[PDB]
RNA sequence: GUAUGUAUUUAUUUUAGAACUAGUUACUAACAUUUUUUUUUUAAAAAAUAAUUAUAUAG
RNA sequence: GAAUCUCUUUGCCUUUUGGCUUAGAUCAAGUGUAGUAUCUGUUCUGUAACAACUG
């Protein structure tokens, strides 16, 4: 309780430029890519015999639960 | 105005809400007609054949 | 009549303190160019009649709603709550659910 | 010391369906295992079934208009005995439909369990209590009081011994006063290196940038009227 | 007799039931400052504890403090009315009436087409009688095309001061503010009371040849 | 909107989202619309995604890839939502626009099964009577089985201790909890809700029905009893399986052996040929209509069993926070759904050989026939169905054709179905395996 | 049982009441070690069977 | 017409529910001794005046 906020603001940029920064140096800013490039009978026994823009209700989803739930 | 909301799962701050807040086709028919008619069928018809075993 | 705006609010709020103000009547300008700055001449009364008047105005105003919060507790034919704030959170679904259908 | 109910199916009496709605109003209606846990004798789903269809106000208890029961011959004979689709196509319990189905058509032992119990009527009560009774009202308005965590109830204890503290720190400050020895107040100390003193200095002074008009003489009255009121203070003591 | 409403109101009855010196009251504002800094460092919004640290800081006699708790309040919500008004009041109680023509001049010209603001700015030049001052607020206050409550208010302002010639100069530039024949109508009324046989017979001419 | 409100606004938003994912409609009654219009537009935002995601976990489940035993848990339970937000749905369409099952092919369905229960001369099951002879150890057979649960564990949650109390007292007073079985198979028509969970195979999901410990017990007894007396009455013919008398690897074995001993099946000399067709019958279950089911199933037992059976189905199932009530569908989790299965099983194996054949593979009544033997070989060549069997869903057909008989077919097929182009070769399917 | 937090100033900064009485409920606590198989009668009758245990548990 | 005090409806709501996921999940049958909580019962109900001094 009384922990668990829903952020109603964000962190500002502006409030972390006063800062004076440190240099550590990051794996992922050593140099890398350098160069800029440019554009220029038997049969008769028998009784019987002779995209909707929802997913959830398309026919893939369908075939999915049907494959899955045996 | 947005009414206030009242939700049935979470209770944050516990409050104690008013309890009354938080709170056919025509084939079903023709189907059990033909079914019974199909058993008044099938009762006349061994009832018929009963009749020419006695015979 | 419903709600009321804001520009309107405004207005009649102005006319009421005119309106008191002229019950309450019944009972230069120097510019300094070295600086800039200018000095209003006025009286030390209706300075204090302004003070007082904007103090007792905001005790009346206090007073009232201090009165109302215990004529708004003693009142307990809402609905069941179990604590001051759910009996306060009670009435306000009670006053929106009433007014909407 | 209680010897263990395995089997809680039981007649609901008064006081469960009163503990049961007053639990329903602050807890909710989908945790059933925290209101039936409020109640013994019962069980997470007997609460769900003496909600769903008993104490609900939602459900139907009246007597059937014309219509309705002539619906629910025509209906009980199209579907037959599926009494839980038709109770849905009349939106009144089942337990009432099959009574009343029974009522149309005509025109329990000792030592037997009743699997009907929640759908059926509640037993008023003798006039003073049962013992658990006493007992189980008062660990329902017990649980029924609080809103709060552990962090919560902490700062509550916390706020009250850290102002009991503070009393007897003047205590004994006044009691030395009294003997002629004024030892000054001692601050808190800083957790961290630049933790902010609010008495130094206006901590992130902001002036009001000033416009056309002149503000000489009333700074002048208001320093008269700040000094004035420390040396007040110093003295008579507020 | 048990009911669950018997059983609430037992619930809520259940849970309902010194400075001598300058040092304490240092302490005690020591305290009180924690207090308030904690509460809105940590929510930087919630203009309504400004609000009331700025009136602690009012209540310990001590003016430059909340006049600064009001600024650091203004720079978070400058769309705020009623820290606007607060801020004006709490001038004018303590008798600092230039700060506050300061802080009204800031106002009506940082949110000009807000009402209240250029209202508040016309009771404080009445209450002090200074009719010139209100004569020129209502003069650039209606320079901006405002809507008809400003006008009405002039008039009502220049009828009040018995400038009779003044009122005719404002209907002049109202009725081109806003032509509609509710407004030449007024100025009729107004000429049918204190004005002329002739004079009203030329505004009701000057009406229909427009019109 | 003085910004205290945004934040009260915001619970619709959370208390719309919980009511997408438990299926309830969400109707605040006094919304403004366009702000409902917003707050139904980002929630199908977000559903869609969820979904989506849902797909692409599963897939990466079954392929083999590596994954965290958490995210196999959140996917079980997106995935529970999921299905019986499908099944909620199709019982409401069912609702609405009526059965499938129009009314002239359950009529001759209704003729096929009194023709062929004529021709048995079946006599019905009865109620039990008050002093049955057998129904001591019919008793003891059926608490056996919801005892065997229990045989392992001994940290036992609750409601496995109310099960092992009531099968504790049903042992000790034996004779008064099946006289409350009789009366509960006499007047009993609404029944308590019924859970379902889901138990996961990694290529697939399952569920599990789990009803109350007071109906178990009843259901296990009618059960026991129904299967008694249908297999002293012989309702289900040879064909039927799984049997009582065969471990699976024997009915394979037997199955081959007995493909192998028919007349000259293997000779080809001139021209002839055999075909084996196998093929699962569908959703066989979740197709079943329970007013067909009642006039269906009364033929063979007493009209108050019938009448529990099909007052059983229609009860409330329920996840998490959940319901729906199931009007349409049969339970599987059922003591005695497996009778019910077998039953229309056989209607359906009936229509598909036919009066004729199902006397040639049964035999006649008065001496019944093995799994594969005819009375004579004459019976046997006498059609071109030669064996028939059928496991829970699947059916097995041997057929053998002369030349003129399969010309003949394929000219009718060929006939109502060309194929000037050849590829009928393209969406055959054949094992892989070999 | 951990995590984690809290407590530990002397080297001096100028001037409506009164009395008596015992058990019932919850919750908490690294705080503590009297066999097996039956039978029979309404307590008694029968039958039977074999040199001795851990200081180890945590988010 | 206008002010002071006081009460009704009408506006204002002013201590007036601040995220997520697999409803986040599971389960509420142990003995003694001890601590804490609460709950039933009984009896009893110097003052005034007069005479004298004003230190």
């Amino acid at each position: 309780t009384t922990s668990h906020r829903p952020q109603l603001e964000a962190r500002s940029g502006a409030k972390a430029a006063a800062y004076t920064p440190t240099g550590i140096e990051h794996a992922r800013l050593l140099p890398g890519h350098t160069t800029l490039k440019y554009r220029k009978s038997w049969r008769k026994g028998t009784a019987f015999g002779r995209y909707i823009n929802d997913m959830t209700k398309s026919e893939y989803h369908q075939e999915f639960l049907h494959k899955h739930v045996r | 105005k947005i009414p206030a909301a009242v939700s049935n799962w979470k209770n944050p701050n516990g409050y104690t809400v008013a309890l009354e807040r938080r709170v056919i086709n025509d084939g079903f028919m023709k189907l059990s007609e033909a079914l019974e008619n199909a058993d008044k069928k099938a009762r006349q018809e061994i009832r018929s054949k009963m009749e020419l075993k006695r015979l | 009549r419903g709600g009321i705006s804001y520009d309107q609010l405004a207005k009649l709020s102005y006319e009421k303190t005119l309106r008191n103000l002229a019950t309450q009547t019944q009972n230069k300008v120097q510019k300094d160019t070295k600086t800039g700055k200018i000095t209003i001449a006025d009286d030390d009364k209706l300075v204090n009649k302004l003070a007082v008047s904007l103090q007792s105005e905001s005790k009346k105003r206090y007073e009232a709603r201090k009165r109302q919060m215990q004529n708004a507790k003693t009142l307990y034919g809402v609905e069941s709550f179990i604590n001051d704030k759910n009996k306060q959170f009670n009435e306000k679904l009670s006053r929106e659910s009433k007014g909407s259908e | 010391p209680p010897v263990p109910i395995y089997v809680k199916g039981g007649v609901w009496t008064n006081v469960e369906d009163q503990i049961l709605k007053a639990a329903v109003q602050k807890y909710g209606t989908h945790q059933w295992s925290k209101v039936a846990s409020l109640l013994q004798k019962k069980t997470a789903r007997q609460s769900e079934l003496r909600w769903n269809e008993y104490l609900n106000p939602k459900l139907n208890f009246t007597e059937f208009s014309k219509e309705e029961d002539a619906q629910l011959l025509d209906l009980a004979r199209e579907l037959p005995n599926q009494w839980r689709t038709i109770a849905d196509m009349m939106a009144r319990p089942a337990q009432v439909c099959v009574e009343r189905y029974n009522r149309l058509l005509e025109s329990l032992k000792a030592g037997d369990i009743n699997p009907n119990a929640e759908t059926q009527m509640a037993r008023p009560d003798n006039g003073d209590l049962e013992d658990e009774e006493k007992e189980m009202l008062a660990e329902a308005r017990a649980r029924l009081l609080n809103t709060q965590g552990k962090k919560a109830t902490r700062k509550i204890r916390e706020r009250m011994l850290e102002e009991s503290k503070r009393i007897a720190e003047l205590q004994k400050r006044r009691e030395l006063k009294q003997a002629g020895i004024n030892v000054a107040i001692k601050k808190p100390k800083k957790k961290y290196g630049t933790d902010i003193d609010y008495n130094e200095d206006i901590v992130y002074e902001q002036a009001p940038m000033p416009g056309i008009y002149d503000t000489s003489t009333e700074d002048r009255q208001i320093k008269k009227k700040f000094e004035q009121f420390e040396r007040k203070v110093n003295r008579k003591g507020l | 007799h048990v009911s669950a409403e018997q059983i609430l109101r037992d619930v809520y009855k259940k849970g309902q039931k010194d400075i001598l010196d300058l040092e304490e009251l240092r302490e005690y504002q020591r305290r009180k400052r924690t207090e308030y800094e904690g509460y809105l460092k940590r929510n930087r919004l919630d203009m309504g504890q400004w609000i009331r640290y700025a009136q602690f800081e009012i209540e310990q006699h001590d003016m430059r403090r909340a006049r600064s708790i009001f600024e650091r309040a203004l720079l978070v919500d400058s769309s705020f009315i009623p820290l606007w008004i607060r801020y004006i009041d709490a001038e004018l109680k303590v008798k600092c009436i230039n700060h506050a023509r300061n802080l009204m001049n800031r106002a009506i010209s940082t949110l000009p087409r807000v009402d209240k603001l250029w209202y508040k700015y016309l009771i404080v030049e009445e209450s002090l009688n200074n009719v010139e001052i209100v004569r020129s607020l209502y003069t650039k206050w209606c320079s901006l095309e405002p809507g008809v409550n400003a006008w009405n208010s002039f008039v009502d302002f220049e009828i009040r001061q018995k400038n009779w010639n003044g009122v005719r100069e404002i209907y002049s530039k109202y009725v081109m503010a806003h032509p509609q024949m509710q407004t030449w109508l007024k100025w009729v009324r107004f000429e049918n009371r204190h004005g002329n046989t002739e004079f009203t017979r030329s505004v009701y001419s000057l009406a229909i040849d427009t019109v | 909107i003085r910004q205290k409100k945004a934040r009260t606004i915001l619970q619709h938003l959370s208390e719309a989202w919980r009511c997408w994912k438990a299926n309830i409609p969400w109707d605040v009654p006094g919304m403004p619309a366009p702000i409902k219009k917003i707050i139904e537009r980002y929630i199908k935002s977000k559903a869609d995604a969820w979904v989506s995601a849902a797909h692409y976990n599963r897939e990466r489940i079954k392929r083999g890839a590596h994954v965290e035993k958490t995210m196999v848990k959140k996917n079980l339970g997106r995935l529970t939502r999921l299905w019986i937000k499908n099944e909620q749905e199709r019982q409401r369409q069912i609702q609405k626009n009526g059965p499938e099952i129009t009314p002239e092919e359950a009529t001759t369905i209704f003729s096929v099964m009194v023709e062929w229960l004529e021709s048995r001369s079946f006599s019905p099951i009865p109620f039990p009577p008050l002093t049955y002879k057998n129904d001591t150890k019919i008793l003891v057979l059926a608490l056996e089985d919801l005892k065997d649960v229990y045989a392992s564990k001994v940290r036992l949650n609750a409601s496995e201790r109310e099960e092992l109390a009531l099968i504790e007292e049903a042992y000790d007073n034996p004779h008064d909890t099946l006289n409350r079985i009789k009366k509960y198979l006499l007047t009993q028509r609404v029944f308590k809700p019924v859970d379902i969970t889901m138990m996961e195979n990694y290529q697939n999901i399952s569920p599990v029905y789990s009803v109350d410990p007071l109906e178990k017990i009843t259901d296990a007894y009618l059960d026991q009893y129904l299967w008694y007396e249908a297999d002293q009455r012989k309702l289900f013919p040879n064909w039927i399986k799984p049997s009582d008398s065969e471990i699976p690897p024997l009915l394979v074995y037997k199955w081959t052996q007995g493909i192998n001993n028919l007349s000259e099946i293997w000779d080809v000399s001139r021209g002839q040929s055999a075909v084996l067709l196998e093929t699962t019958l569908g959703e066989m279950a979740e197709k079943i209509d329970f007013t067909l089911l009642n006039r269906l199933l009364r033929l063979i037992v007493d009209p108050n069993i019938a009448d529990y059976i099909t007052a059983k189905n229609n009860v409330v199932i329920n996840f998490k926070d959940m319901s729906h009530v199931n009007k349409y569908g049969l339970i599987r989790g059922l003591k005695f759904a497996s009778f019910i299965f077998q039953y229309y099983g056989l209607v359906i194996d009936l229509l598909l050989l036919g009066q004729e054949r199902a006397t040639d593979l049964a035999g006649p009544a008065n001496n019944p026939n093995e799994f594969m033997q005819f009375k004579s070989k004459e019976v046997e060549k006498a059609h071109p169905i030669r064996l028939y069997t059928r496991y829970l869903d699947r059916i097995y057909m041997l057929f053998h054709f002369e030349e003129d008989e399969g010309e003949e077919l394929t000219d009718e097929y060929l006939a109502e179905n060309p194929d000037p182009n050849f590829e009928n070769s393209i969406g055959y399917n054949n094992r892989k395996c070999w």
